[PDB]
């Protein structure tokens, strides 16, 4: 009964070279407390300026954007204590493992690291017992999977994931997304998911699709 | 912090090469700074053992005085009261079965001598122990002293004038070793200066009585510049090799940043990853520094303290601090869209 | 009648890990002078790695790759003389002129860097009088188009394309396929152009369909 | 060596900065090395000036020989035939208007000196020109010398023994000076030693005699060290800054490496920057280093020439080239797949 996210005509305007260009354009999007809601649309047309701009990784130039229960804080500040990010690349430090890779954020966030929520959280996205691998040990999955979970420790609102199955064949990209789908359902999650690959719409609840920076 | 300690665990070999630099750098200073330091004993540790207040000279044509060059008359030690002359030289001595070259300080009859030297001043001539066991002299034994026959008093403890150790002698025999006339070569005043100096009467502090010695000034000088130039070179090795590897992590750092981490949190783990790599190079070249001096200090003068080695040490570390901050600035500035490439 | 490439049976398997990954299974692909070979299929389909095979970045675990015209040389001769890379990103070096994006190519070549076919190309690829220019002052668009033209100094016989306008609004995409196009026929080109967008298959000669690193062919 | 090179016009910062530590470096090498070989000459210009071949000491308790404790007793001279009897005493010199303390060197009388010094040995005193200027003394006045007067007998260049400039006199007037009945602290050989020496004593080759010196082996030897350690610094400083560097550009060299770049090309690049680099900063630094000691040469010892200040320098650049090679072996290891996709 009370949404999450609110993008209220947002338009971002970056310095292309020696001119501007406007990547997105005038969007509009609201998603509520356990929705999954894709992003659909051809590369370029303004979906990671939509993502970045729900992660507050940079204001928009016009517009507002409103995550309720974050209000009054800055920006970075918004992204440590509400957003979880599934990046585009597993973005997994190289000198930590598996199980590190989740309790740095605990660390970064002032509390203790929590080393049986990392366990029960990498098993929760089918990677049990492997908390001490490293990066070298870890499939083109498994990094994508520690990425969710690491996403899931602590505990946000707001879950990112930038097209999480770019690198990942037929099988691998539905277990994702199976999984980014039921983790959104299981904890309440407000979850946008920008993709590239429309297979994936049968598992969001909703979607929208962007073309030169504009929604429709 | 947590990232910061983890990359320096799983990448040993990176650091163990900057590291080692550093404790080059620091075992060259830390051993630098021991031999200044044994220099300047060398030179000046019986002027600074008597602890004079001020120092009364004699110079020539106006210029600068000179431990070479001073002679006090007698006159001249009765015009300053409550002072006593103090002659200096350097001559051969020789034994029956030894000879050098040493330095030959007088003083009166009876003055006594600073507990570094202990005893008092005696008729005749004090060896240093040492001394005495090369010229396989024994208190009592006739010596040449400067090429007159002088008896051995005692012996002593050793202080040191321009490299040599100091032979102390009552002012009478001192003139008879230098064939002088006069009753010294400077004038010792241990109480502040109640009269006015003369012509060619020149007072100088403790410190300014080492610049007149010849050897002192020029090498100590010398000395310095080149640890001067050596914490400089460490700052800025730590700065140079620091910029570029924190710009080597910039990804790791935007992941985070992105992720939420505050910029006092970047530039705590940054800074604090410099810190144990510097702390690691300082210490193990201050370590290698006190043993190789140890092992060192009896062939070549050293003076080997805790403020000796630790003193330049957290010299060379606070540097080290100082010019991370300045080539960690850059974590703070790191645009978290960076991790979303 | 005589392609340029040939791809035959060719299959790449990476160590995923722990374990290992069947990235290209079996690839079968040919591509001839003035074709425009467009190859289509989902992200994580094998595109790239066909693509990476393509380019002699990497052999096959199995099966082989012949570049006719090339036979003889090592893996990195085949590249410097007979290919040219349009990658995904731009790969524009830092401190070098647009100019000296091409003039580089020659210079890694053995040749004395030839200015004016560096400033024809640039014009070609409709950058006229910018070859001044340094990255910080070449757009998205522009970035792509110095691309185009270094992988044009070297006269290839291989024009390798991997998705060129994966950061570019429609009206752009289209120029830089419609640049693709008219370069590959313009100089006889054998094209192979790695897309995602399925819009762009109008300026291809022939498309390959793929799925989990297999070719589909009828 | 093309990108290699601009990327220095482009980038000048970060190289500005590991240039200064490297001419630093150099700068502090250089001044030391023209420090220690002033130095030596300021222990042993005398002696290098009459140049002999075998020097013959004498020692007690067959310890090592010192210039402090040898005499030769006048019969000892006449066993050694073919020789001369060399005096080195430092002792006080006294003007009518100033004083200071000097060597004092005494040779038979009559003998002609090195063309080094030239004149000839005359029974009195010959005086380094510079002492005679300080002490406002003239040819045919009276000075003191270690307690006894005698007549100032000529001006003579100057050479130097233990930091103190050399007084050449006769061996009977340097006897009343330095108050002993040898003949001489030492005799000078210009011939092969073909008389057998006794149990004390000990002949030298010119070197050796130097260690018969007091402060001369102790302290060249610590300055000799500190270099040694200067030199292995600038080594690691390259290593150290250049593997760290060559591993920022692995996506530049990776781009040419896709475009078909061949290894030696790479390799010629990165080398060629890095040898730009270092000769740039050796340079400046030397260049440097040589006008601070040519402006210092006055008030304190510095022996500056060109190959004690371009022998150093270009040691320097030599050992940062093998350091190089070491940093930018793995150029050549970076495979073109990284240029496919994003780092
Ligand atoms: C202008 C004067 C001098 C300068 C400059 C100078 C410059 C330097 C210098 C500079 C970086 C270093 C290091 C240095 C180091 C030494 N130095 Mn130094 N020195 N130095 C002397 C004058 C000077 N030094 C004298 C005098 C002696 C001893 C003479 C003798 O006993 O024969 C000596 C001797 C020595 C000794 C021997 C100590 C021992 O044997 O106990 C060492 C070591
Ligand atoms: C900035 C670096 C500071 C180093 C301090 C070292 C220090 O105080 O050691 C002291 C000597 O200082 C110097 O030689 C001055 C160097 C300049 C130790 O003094 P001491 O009396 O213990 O012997």
């Amino acid at each position: 009964a009370a949404p999450v996210l609110s993008i209220t005509n947002a338009s971002v305007v970056y310095p292309d070279g020696i001119s501007t260009v406007t990547a997105l354009d005038s969007a509009n999007v609201e998603i509520f407390p356990g929705e999954l809601v894709a992003i659909v649309g051809e590369s370029g047309s303004g979906k990671s300026t939509l993502l970045s701009i729900a992660g507050f990784l940079q204001e928009p130039t016009s517009g507002t954007v409103t995550l309720h229960g974050a209000e009054g804080l800055d920006a970075t500040s918004t992204r440590r204590e509400h957003i979880g990010f599934v990046f585009q690349q597993p973005n997994l430090l190289g000198s930590l493992t598996a199980r590190e890779q989740l309790l740095i954020t605990d660390h970064l966030r002032g509390i203790k690291p929590r080393k049986d929520r990392a366990d029960e959280l990498l098993a929760r996205v089918g990677l049990k017992g492997l908390g001490g691998r490293r990066v070298a040990q870890l499939s083109g999955g498994q990094r994508q999977r520690v990425n969710i979970a690491r996403a899931l420790m602590g505990n946000p609102q707001l879950l990112l994931a930038d097209e999480p199955t770019s690198a990942l064949d037929a099988r691998l990209s539905k277990e994702i997304v199976e999984l980014l789908r039921d983790v959104t359902k299981e904890f309440a999650l407000a979850t946008l998911m920008v993709t590239h690959d429309r297979s994936q719409l049968a598992y969001a609840d909703r979607f929208v699709e962007m073309a030169d920076g504009k929604a429709l | 912090m947590f990232l910061g300690i983890r990359d320096i665990r799983a990448a040993a070999g990176r650091f163990a090469l900057i590291a080692s630099v550093v404790g080059l750098i620091t075992l060259l200073i830390v051993m630098l700074t021991g031999l200044t330091q044994g220099l300047g004993k060398q030179n000046t540790s019986a002027i600074e053992a008597l602890a004079p207040h001020s120092v009364v000279f004699t110079t020539a044509g106006g210029s600068s005085p000179e431990f070479t060059s001073s002679e006090i008359s007698e006159q001249q030690a009765e015009r300053w009261k409550d002072s006593t002359p103090l002659g200096v030289s350097q001559t051969r001595i020789e034994s029956d079965q030894n000879a050098n070259t040493t330095a030959v300080m007088g003083l009166p009859e009876g003055t006594p001598l600073p507990d570094s030297v202990g005893g008092f001043i005696e008729q005749g001539a004090l060896l240093p122990a040492e001394l005495a066991d090369f010229l396989h002299v024994r208190a009592g034994d006739h010596i040449t002293l400067g090429g007159a026959t002088v008896t051995v008093a005692g012996t002593v403890k050793t202080e040191n004038y321009s490299h040599t150790p100091v032979v102390w002698v009552d002012t009478a025999t001192w003139q008879l070793v230098s064939h002088t006339k006069a009753v010294g070569t400077v004038l010792l005043l241990n109480q502040e200066p109640t009269i006015q100096p003369q012509d060619n009467e020149v007072v100088t502090d403790l410190k300014g009585a080492f610049q007149a010695m010849p050897a002192y000034k020029s090498e100590r000088s010398s000395l310095l510049s080149m640890q001067a130039f050596l914490y400089i070179i460490s700052a800025l090795v730590t700065v140079a090799f620091l910029t570029v590897w924190t710009l080597q992590r910039t990804r790791d750092i935007a992941v985070l940043a992105a992720l939420g981490a505050s910029k006092r949190y970047l530039l705590i783990d940054a800074l604090g990853q410099a810190a144990i790599i510097l702390a690691a190079g300082v210490a193990l070249g201050a370590g290698i520094g006190a043993l190789l001096g140890w092992l060192i200090a009896g062939s070549v003068p050293f003076s080997l303290g805790w403020v000796s080695v630790l003193g330049p040490a957290l010299g060379i570390w606070l540097l080290g601090l100082i010019g991370a901050t300045i080539a960690v600035r850059n974590v703070t500035k790191v645009d978290p869209q960076i991790a979303l490439g």
